[PDB]
């Protein structure tokens, strides 16, 4: 909708950027216990999935995982070690060393307020999964900047995917919700020093068979339900 | 607003 | 077809 005018070269919108290295880490993930199934999609870093919290919801059963690699199935997810963020919807779930670990090139930061991002994601049902990438939107913080607005149409089973700065391809956070009318989108921010956290074992803290034990969740200043309707 | 996970 | 994982 904007004509530009009185321009400088370098005040263009970016031009061609590789997503396949952010969309290439991508898993799809499914938790299916106690009559219940989740799926959503994590983002493999080294040994790592980095999720959603709330796949979580329930920990009594098994984890498919799809990936460039092929699909895993780990037979007991209590098994699975997990480090929480505190306060997010957002996870990191260490995988056993029989899964085929990722390379560790791809970059976090915190969002910026009023920067432009968009949602890349990767589709498994083509015999070779293939990138996705959408269109941009601005974004700013919903609160404590725990939770992010952002105003690109997801899906249902995108959570997960991550938002990504058209401006320097850092990963800014991952999608989680959306208000019940779906006007209003919602990720979960990276978190201050993410990336110490990835790559010190200092600061990790391990747990394993962790759950939810409810059904909504009061995370940066809303209540979160785990079904709409 | 409440918001439910998608 | 999936690979299981050892668990």
């Amino acid at each position: 909708g904007h004509h530009h005018h009185h321009h400088h070269g370098e005040s263009l919108f970016k031009g061609p950027r590789d997503y396949n290295p952010i969309s290439s880490t991508i898993c799809h993930l499914t938790n299916e216990s106690d009559g219940h199934t989740t799926s959503l999609y994590g983002i493999g870093f080294g040994p790592f999935i980095i999720t959603n919290k709330h796949l979580f919801r329930r920990n009594n059963g098994t984890l498919l995982v799809q990936s460039l690699h092929g699909v895993f199935k780990v037979k007991n997810t209590t098994t699975l070690q997990q480090h929480l963020i505190d306060g997010r919807d957002m996870i990191i779930i260490r995988m056993p060393k029989d899964f085929p670990p990722f390379p560790q090139k791809l970059k976090f930061r915190e969002p910026q307020r009023e920067e432009r991002i968009c949602l890349v994601t990767t589709n498994f049902q083509t015999k070779s999964m293939s990138s996705m990438v959408s269109d941009t939107s601005c974004t700013f913080p919903s609160s404590d900047g725990i939770f992010w607005k952002h105003w690109i149409q997801t899906k249902d089973g995108q959570c997960g995917s991550p938002l990504v700065s058209t401006r320097d391809g850092f990963i800014v956070g991952i999608h989680s919700a959306s208000n019940f009318t779906n006007t209003n989108n919602y990720f979960t921010s990276v978190p201050k020093n993410f990336m110490e956290l990835l790559t010190n074992q200092e600061a990790q803290q391990w747990v394993s068979g962790w759950r939810l034990n409810a059904d909504s969740v009061l995370w940066g200043g809303h209540k979160v339900f785990m079904d709409k309707p | 607003e409440n918001l439910y996970f998608q | 077809e999936a690979t299981q994982l050892m668990n």
